[PDB]
């Protein structure tokens, strides 16, 4: 089980690797027009991460 | 995504208890088999078998 969970992870850490894995936590200057781009978005990945 | 767990007493501890029960039941059946061989040899009361115990 240990080796299982360890091998579960992925290090590429793309726009989506952050979406799936939830150990680490996001960050954004809220109202700084980047968070707005997320909230306005229609991108499924960006949609769920805005959520 | 949070299930990387070492094993602990909370989830396996019962087999120590199983050890305890098996040990004690072995104790009782062993003394019973002692009495078995004892009565196989002589009448109910034994003292020479205490001598075999000591030796």
């Amino acid at each position: 089980a240990f080796l299982t969970v360890e091998r579960m992870e992925s290090p590429i850490d793309s726009a989506d690797d952050l979406a799936k894995q939830t150990k680490i936590e996001y960050g954004a200057v809220e109202d700084g027009a980047t968070m707005t781009f997320f909230k306005k978005s229609k991108i499924s990945t960006y949609d769920k991460m805005w959520a | 995504s949070k299930e990387a767990s070492a094993l602990g007493v909370q989830n396996i501890g019962g087999i120590f208890i199983v050890l305890a029960a098996g040990l004690v039941l072995s104790v009782f059946v062993a003394v019973g088999e002692f009495l078995y061989k004892s009565k196989k040899n002589a009448q109910l009361e034994k003292r020479s078998f205490c001598s075999a115990m000591v030796e």
